[PDB]
């Protein structure tokens, strides 16, 4: 009763964005362990959806401001290249590359590790270990959403099953990003250049460019 | 583990007895070497 | 039906089942009465499917020992990567491989070993390498000890990931019975997967990094000045002043119009004559096509999409007049049984080492390996001995399907049967040809030493006398010569250089390669392979036919595959049994095995090997006397043996002098072995009798009572050390010799 | 006195069952299930409070380098390096005397770990005796003069939860103390303050 390609018994469309394609047959669940399971894929997909929702917007944004706004030699140079040393070969910062990543990892560690657990358990994280928050934490009954408040400070349509016509959009925007952040992967390894900057020369004349041109 | 202690104690017993026996006799080796006789009587 | 991922959760981890001995199996798990049960413990720890009877289990029980075998492998690599890092002359070899030995292993100076660090070149003391690596890694364009050490740790990293996987997909993540016999699936990644993305994932590494990296070597520039492989990638005009025809992208692949990419791949064939070694070019090229090749074979299985073959239906529709309906059963045989797959798969596998031995002397791939001559020799002994074994191993486990797995009311082939239906024809007709190749290769010999030490040369079986001249290889060998522009247009030159005529390529002082004649010696020898191959052949099909039942033994199935006998009974029943045909085998494996490495040795020193100077004279290490007395199994015992054996028997005091101790030490456990063979347990726990009846006395008597060695167990232990002394006295003969004079 | 609600190492995580909560300084913490038998533990716990007690001494050693460096002092040489040096009579001597009392220190605990008592006695006055009973909390006047090591569980919990606190951030100091001069060869302090003045680009990846 929805639109929908390819075949699988299991994608009801219970689950936001079934569009019920599976071909590889991923998600079905006959024999599950490990990381091949089906909820898991689905906290995946948006975990990995919000960070490349996310991220898609870091790897252009400082790319077009400093074409028509204030950034001086932080001036965005590609995404890829203030991170990866041979291209662009870094920007010094106020510390060190490597120990930044340190740092980094370590930040990581305690939000990401936490969030783990919420999926190990419902409410643990939101239980014990003293500091406020932690009755931030455990929130929601669901991992994908831990429903913060916190996370969610604005019920938001959290409370109207709207919340549903939110979802999908999360999820659709998510896929989005995705998709995006892969092409910028190929178009800066052979154009070199910027995502967006590369986004001109299509647009200065269209003809001319392309993979076909690019070539 | 008390079991790993098990595991342990088989023949394993024996190539930690005789890696230690072989350790104990190259050292001597290597202060005392060449000897043909005993000459502290 | 549709293929899936299947698996099932958590199956236990403890350090419980350590700590009781022999767990696996319900009669051994209750401990020792005798010492027979040590024995028994390690000789029935890896028959899975002694263990339980559920497929599932022994199928996911072989999944994860495959990867504790990858792990070990992956261990194994590390060090050698890492020892051609840290104690090594890699670096010095770089500059000059022609004149220094490659070197790996450096020994501490404790007792006097020491000695065994010799002149190895570069001012470094050591032992030489025979294994080939340092060939390897300069064709694989690596410069320093760095990249050494970089592969080192990544192949220990591998090492611990391949050990997890193991524990994971036995402990945490077991596959099920469905997803192994999923061979449509397997065969279909395997193709295109594994052998496809594998030879396509080395064609790249090669045309951008072996074959730049190698042109600056053959230049004479010095290592240490080359750019690293990734300044290649990068700077394009790098990869562009050299294969200018990198100067365009995807075109002309792209827009098809193949090629101008003739600049740094082709089909120029033959040999290197700065290298010695294969043309990095025409490599490159070749894993192209392999690539390419498996990637298009990797789609002929039906999977979940209809499109392909059922490997069911295909059988099936193979049967003739000849064979009833013959291949129908195959299917669910080959699905159903493990031993049936390990039987064929060793088959190949030990007959594809084979081929490998005879294709990386004749056409050598690697940079300044032809004029290693300490190489080639070793690293074709060693692939003859692992086919050999191989082989024999299929001969085994074809037997222990008849023995365990073999059930016509529920799994029936017709193939299968009709040959059971008439497999007295079969070995005896088998019989017949072995003892006609026995009298017409070996015979010819005895006729040649009797003439010969008559005084009557010309009534032998020579090339100056009444010959035996092996014209279908020599008009083949003429064949290949004339190849290239009349049959192979595309071809520049032969495919080897044995093929070539008149063409001869030197490295430093040294033959590489050049063409081999063929005489009545070599038809001589080639016989003598045909006859002891056969043999081998013999006395295994006939353990694999007759495993089940006999004329003498009507239900010898019962008594499974691996007992002793059935008595003294019917005039005696010693080595009935399909293990002691394996058992019987593995000597013949040795023996023709053994003949095939010494048809190797003495021919390329004699007709290929040696000096060559700038006047166009060339010298052979024995001076080409294989044509006069290698027809003379005198001249075996003379020319060859006692002539070349002089090295090793010479070596102490040297930095060989270890090979003397391995010569005389492998003499030793070879002439044990026959303590074994040649008695039974009978007289040997009576003696025991004897001495456990002195410690009783002295209070001292142990409660595991000792035994004598099982009767299967003393052939075991027998034809073990005959194997391990015989093999590894050559091993010392061989190496002493080839690293001496060569 | 075990409590079952007590933070662990890991919040999420579900502690062995061995780790009782009963001993002092347990946040349920052996992966490799190494108490996993209580003869075992005994034994470790042991070993890990006198590992604490040295380690603490230890810190010390942390503690001469920062006077040395802005005080002065006689302690300024580097702990490493400390051992090869000249003063009073050769160091050998003096290990074999320290073998010595020590040993009579021990082979002097280890039969109170082994039974339950000993204390019981100073050899030479049978009167002195001093008590104090549990395992490594000899007690008495020698070892706890101002008593506050006899008292109360919940106070005794807590002060002795206080002293493994210090000794495993005292073991985890020493190791990262001797390791730090041969990663950076200087003295610890300076390591600190070099942090200090460069924590952004001052770490192991300085150098
Ligand atoms: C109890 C703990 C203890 C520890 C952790 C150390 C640690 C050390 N000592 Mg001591 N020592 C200890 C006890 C004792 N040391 C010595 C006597 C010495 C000497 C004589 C020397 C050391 C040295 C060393 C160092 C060797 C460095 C090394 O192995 O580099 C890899 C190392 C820092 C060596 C040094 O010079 O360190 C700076 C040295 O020469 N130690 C004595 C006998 C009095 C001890 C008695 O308990
Ligand atoms: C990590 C990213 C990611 C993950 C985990 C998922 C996961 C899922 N998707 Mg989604 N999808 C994605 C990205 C992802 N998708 C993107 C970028 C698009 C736009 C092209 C879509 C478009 C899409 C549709 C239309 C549908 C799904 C559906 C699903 C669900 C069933 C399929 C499945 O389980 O396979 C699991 C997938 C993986 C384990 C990832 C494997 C990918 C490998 C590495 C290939 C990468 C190749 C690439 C060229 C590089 C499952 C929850 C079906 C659904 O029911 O929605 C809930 C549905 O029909 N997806
Ligand atoms: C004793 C050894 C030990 C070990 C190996 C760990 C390990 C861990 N702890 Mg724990 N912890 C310990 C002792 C230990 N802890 C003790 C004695 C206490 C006092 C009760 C705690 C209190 C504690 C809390 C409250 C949390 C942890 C958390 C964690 C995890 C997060 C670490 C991280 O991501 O950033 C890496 C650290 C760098 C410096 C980099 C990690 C598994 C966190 C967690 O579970 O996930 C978020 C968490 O929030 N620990
Ligand atoms: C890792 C490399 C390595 C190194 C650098 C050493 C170094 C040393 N060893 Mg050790 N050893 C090693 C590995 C090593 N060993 C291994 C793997 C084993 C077997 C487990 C041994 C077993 C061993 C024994 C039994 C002894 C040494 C001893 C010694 C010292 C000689 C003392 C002396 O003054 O001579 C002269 C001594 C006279 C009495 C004269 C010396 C510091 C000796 C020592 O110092 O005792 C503790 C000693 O006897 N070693
Ligand atoms: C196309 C993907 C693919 C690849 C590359 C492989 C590769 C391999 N398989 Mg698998 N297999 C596959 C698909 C694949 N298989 C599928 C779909 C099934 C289900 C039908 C199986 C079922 C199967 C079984 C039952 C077994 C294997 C085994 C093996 C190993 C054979 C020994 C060897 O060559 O060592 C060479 C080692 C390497 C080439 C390293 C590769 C390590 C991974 C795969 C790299 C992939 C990284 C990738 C880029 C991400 C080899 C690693 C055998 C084995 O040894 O088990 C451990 C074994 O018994 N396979
Ligand atoms: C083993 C698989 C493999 C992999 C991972 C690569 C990867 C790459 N190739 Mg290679 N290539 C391969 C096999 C492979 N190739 C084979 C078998 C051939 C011979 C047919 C080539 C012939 C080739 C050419 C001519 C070029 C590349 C280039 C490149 C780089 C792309 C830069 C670009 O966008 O072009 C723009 C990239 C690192 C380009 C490059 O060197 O980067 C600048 C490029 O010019 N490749
Ligand atoms: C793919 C390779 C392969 C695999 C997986 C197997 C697997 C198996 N074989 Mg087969 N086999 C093979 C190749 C293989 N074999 C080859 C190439 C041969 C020809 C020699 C044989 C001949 C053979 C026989 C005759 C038998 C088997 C049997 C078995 C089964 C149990 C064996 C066991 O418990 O291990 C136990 C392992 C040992 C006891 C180790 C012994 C050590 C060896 C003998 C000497 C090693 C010396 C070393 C190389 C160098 C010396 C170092 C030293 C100084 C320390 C098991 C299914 C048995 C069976 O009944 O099948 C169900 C059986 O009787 N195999
Ligand atoms: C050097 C010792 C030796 C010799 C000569 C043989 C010879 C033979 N073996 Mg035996 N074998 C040996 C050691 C030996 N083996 C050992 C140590 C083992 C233990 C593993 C075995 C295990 C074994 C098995 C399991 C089998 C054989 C088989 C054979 C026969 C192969 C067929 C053949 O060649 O016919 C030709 C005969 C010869 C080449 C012998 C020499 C003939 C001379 C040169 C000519 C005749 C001389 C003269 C004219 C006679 C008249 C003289 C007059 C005064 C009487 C052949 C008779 C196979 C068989 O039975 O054959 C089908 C068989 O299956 N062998
Ligand atoms: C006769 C032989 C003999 C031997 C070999 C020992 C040995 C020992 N005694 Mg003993 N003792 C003995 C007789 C002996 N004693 C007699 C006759 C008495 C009187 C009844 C005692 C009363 C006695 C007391 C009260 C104590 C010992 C203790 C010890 C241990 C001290 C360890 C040490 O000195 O530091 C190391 C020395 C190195 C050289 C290193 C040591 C095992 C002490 C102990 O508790 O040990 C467990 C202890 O407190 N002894
Ligand atoms: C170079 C090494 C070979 C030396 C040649 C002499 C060795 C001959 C050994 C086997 C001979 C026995 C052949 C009867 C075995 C037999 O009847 O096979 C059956 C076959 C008839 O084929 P079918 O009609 O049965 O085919 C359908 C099914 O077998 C396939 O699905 O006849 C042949 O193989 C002819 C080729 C024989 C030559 C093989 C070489």
């Amino acid at each position: 009763w929805f639109a929908s390609k390819q075949s699988l018994s299991y994608l009801d469309g219970s689950l936001p964005g079934d569009y019920g394609f599976d071909p590889l047959g991923l998600s079905d669940p006959e024999g599950t362990g490990g990381f091949i399971e089906p909820r898991w894929l689905a906290y995946g997909e948006v975990i990995n959806g919000r960070f490349a929702m996310l991220g898609a917007v870091g790897a252009i944004a400082p790319e077009y401001l400093g074409k028509v706004g204030l950034i001086p030699q932080e001036t965005a140079l590609a995404w890829f290249q203030t991170g990866v040393i041979p291209p662009a070969g870094t920007y010094n910062y106020w510390a060190d590359n490597y120990t930044l990543f340190v740092l980094e990892m370590a930040l990581m560690g305690f939000a990401e590790h936490r969030r783990f657990q919420d999926w190990a358990k419902p409410g643990s994280m939101g239980k014990q270990y003293f500091l406020g928050l932690e009755k931030g934490f455990g929130g929601s009954g669901n991992p994908a959403y831990p429903g913060g408040p916190f996370f969610n400070p604005l019920g938001f349509g959290k409370d109207e099953k709207s919340l549903k016509e939110l979802k999908l959009k999360e999820v659709k925007n998510g896929r989005l990003a995705m998709l995006a952040i892969l092409g910028y992967f190929i178009q800066g390894l052979v154009t070199g250049v910027g995502p967006y900057q590369n986004l001109l020369d299509h647009v200065a004349d269209p003809v001319n460019n392309n993979v076909l041109t690019s070539l | 583990r008390d079991l790993k202690t098990y595991l342990s104690v088989a023949p394993v017993a024996s190539t930690l007895w005789f890696a230690a026996l072989a350790g104990l006799l190259i050292e001597i080796n290597r202060l005392f070497p060449d000897a043909l006789t005993f000459p502290f009587f | 039906e549709v293929k899936i991922i299947l698996d099932r959760d958590p199956i236990k981890t403890s350090f419980e089942q350590w700590a009781k001995p022999g767990h696996f199996s319900r009669t051994i798990a209750k401990g020792p009465d005798t010492t027979t049960w040590i024995w028994n413990l390690h000789a029935d720890a890896h028959d899975f499917d002694s263990h339980t009877s559920d497929l599932e289990e022994i199928s996911r029980k072989v999944f994860s020992a495959h990867f504790g075998q990858l792990s070990i492998i992956f261990l194994w690599l590390s060090g050698m990567y890492f020892h051609g890092a840290r104690f090594s002359n890699y670096e010095a070899w770089l500059n000059d491989p022609t004149h220094i030995r490659p070197s790996a292993q450096v020994v501490w100076p404790i007792v006097g070993q020491e000695i065994l660090n010799g002149d190895v070149g570069g001012g470094f003391r050591g032992i030489q390498i025979t294994s080939g690596f340092f060939q390897i890694w300069r064709a694989s364009g690596i410069t320093s000890e760095l990249q050494l050490y970089c592969t080192a740790i990544g192949a220990l990293v591998f090492a611990g990931l391949m050990l997890f996987a193991g524990w994971f997909h036995y402990h945490k993540a077991a596959p099920k019975l469905a997803w192994f016999q999923d061979v449509e699936s397997m065969l279909n990644h395997h193709l295109a997967g594994l052998l496809g993305l594998g030879s396509l994932s080395w064609a790249g590494h090669q045309v951008h990094v072996s074959l730049p990296i190698n042109q600056f070597l053959n230049a004479g520039v010095d290592p240490k000045e080359i750019p690293l492989p990734h300044e290649f990638i990068l700077n394009r005009d790098l990869l562009a002043q050299l294969y200018p025809s990198f100067a365009e992208g995807a075109t002309p692949f792209f827009t098809l119009n193949w090629s101008k990419y003739a600049d740094f791949l082709t089909f120029r064939g033959g040999l290197d004559p700065l290298t010695g070694g294969l043309w990095l070019t025409d490599i490159a090229h070749h894993h192209l096509a392999i690539a390419i090749l498996f990637l298009i074979a990797g789609h002929m299985y039906r999977t979940n999409w209809g499109i392909g073959h059922g490997i069911k239906d295909i059988l099936e529709a193979h049967k003739g007049p000849f064979t009833g309906q013959g291949h129908k059963g195959l299917y669910e045989i080959l699905t159903t049984s493990w031993h049936a797959q390990l039987s064929i798969n060793l088959a190949m596998l030990g007959s594809l080492t084979i081929v490998v031995a005879q294709h990386m002397y004749s056409m050598p791939p690697y940079p300044y390996l032809a004029t290693d001559y300490a190489t080639q020799l070793s690293l074709f002994t060693h692939h003859m001995w692992i086919g050999g074994f191989l082989i024999v191993g299929a001969a085994a486990h074809a037997a222990i399907f008849m023995v365990r797995d073999y059930d016509p009311t529920t799994r029936y082939n017709d193939l299968l049967d009709r040959v059971l239906r008439h497999r007295d024809a079969i070995i005896s007709h088998l019989n017949w040809v072995c003892i006609f190749l026995g009298f017409h290769s070996f015979g010819l010999y005895i006729h040649n030493d009797t003439m010969s030490a008559l005084g009557r040369p010309q009534d032998m079986f020579s090339d100056t006398a009444i010959q035996l001249q092996p014209v279908f290889a020599q008009w083949i060998q003429n064949t290949h010569a004339l190849a290239p522009g009349t049959t192979a247009p595309g071809a520049t030159a032969s495919t080897s250089l044995t093929w070539g005529g008149g063409d001869l390529v030197a490295v430093g002082n040294k033959v590489a390669l050049l063409p081999i004649p063929l005489g009545t010696a070599d038809f001589l020898v080639h016989h003598i392979h045909a006859f002891t191959i056969h043999v081998t052949v013999l006395i295994l099909l006939k353990g694999v036919l007759f495993a089940r039942s006999s004329r003498l033994i009507p239900d010898k199935a019962n008594l499974g595959f691996r007992f002793p006998c059935d008595g003294p009974g019917r005039g005696g029943t010693c080595q009935v049994s399909a293990w002691d045909h394996v058992f019987l085998g593995l000597f013949w494996m040795y023996n023709s095995i053994s003949v095939v490495i010494f048809h190797f040795s003495w021919k390329m020193q004699s007709d290929v090997w040696g000096t060559i100077n700038d006047q166009g004279v060339v010298t052979h290490i024995t001076t080409g006397n294989f044509a006069q007395s290698s027809i003379t199994i005198n001249g075996w015992l003379r020319d060859f043996l006692w002539a070349q054996a002089s090295q090793v028997i010479q070596s102490y005091g040297s930095s060989l002098s270890a090979y003397g101790l391995f010569f005389l030490g492998a003499h030793f456990v070879w002439a044990f072995s026959l303590m074994f063979l040649f008695s039974g347990r009978g007289y040997w726990q009576e003696l025991i009798e004897s001495i456990v009846w002195a410690h009783n006395k002295l209070k001292v008597a142990p409660a595991t009572q000792p035994r004598a060695l099982s009767i299967v167990q003393g052939r075991a232990v027998g034809v073990t050390h005959y194997l391990l002394g015989g093999i590894a006295t050559t091993w010392a003969f061989f190496l002493a010799r080839i690293i001496a004079v060569g | 006195v075990a409590e079952p609600d007590r933070p662990l190492w890991f919040p999420g995580s579900t502690p062995p069952p061995w780790l009782d909560g009963s001993l002092p300084g347990d946040f349920g913490f052996d992966p490799l299930g190494l108490g996993s038998d209580p003869e075992s533990l005994r034994w470790n716990v042991q070993a890990e409070l006198v590992h604490s007690r040295w380690a603490m001494l230890g810190a010390a050693g942390i503690f001469i380098p920062e006077f040395l460096t802005k005080l002065g002092i006689l302690l300024t040489p580097s702990w490493y390096t400390a051992g090869e040096q000249e003063y009073f009579t050769d160091t050998t001597t003096l290990f074999i005397v320290e073998l010595v009392f020590i040993g009579w220190a021990e082979g002097r605990r280890w039969a109170d770990i082994l039974n339950p008592g000993c204390v019981n006695t100073d050899p030479i006055f049978p009167n002195n005796k001093l008590t104090g009973t549990d395992v490594g909390y000899p007690g008495g006047l020698w070892f706890d003069p101002l008593g506050w090591g006899s008292a109360s569980p919940q106070k005794l919990k807590e002060l002795r939860t206080k002293e493994i606190k210090n000794g495993r951030l005292a073991m985890l100091a020493v190791m990262g103390a001797w390791f730090q001069h041969i990663y950076t060869g200087t003295g610890p302090i300076d390591n600190l303050f070099a942090h200090l003045a460069d924590p952004g680009h001052a770490t192991i990846f300085a150098a």
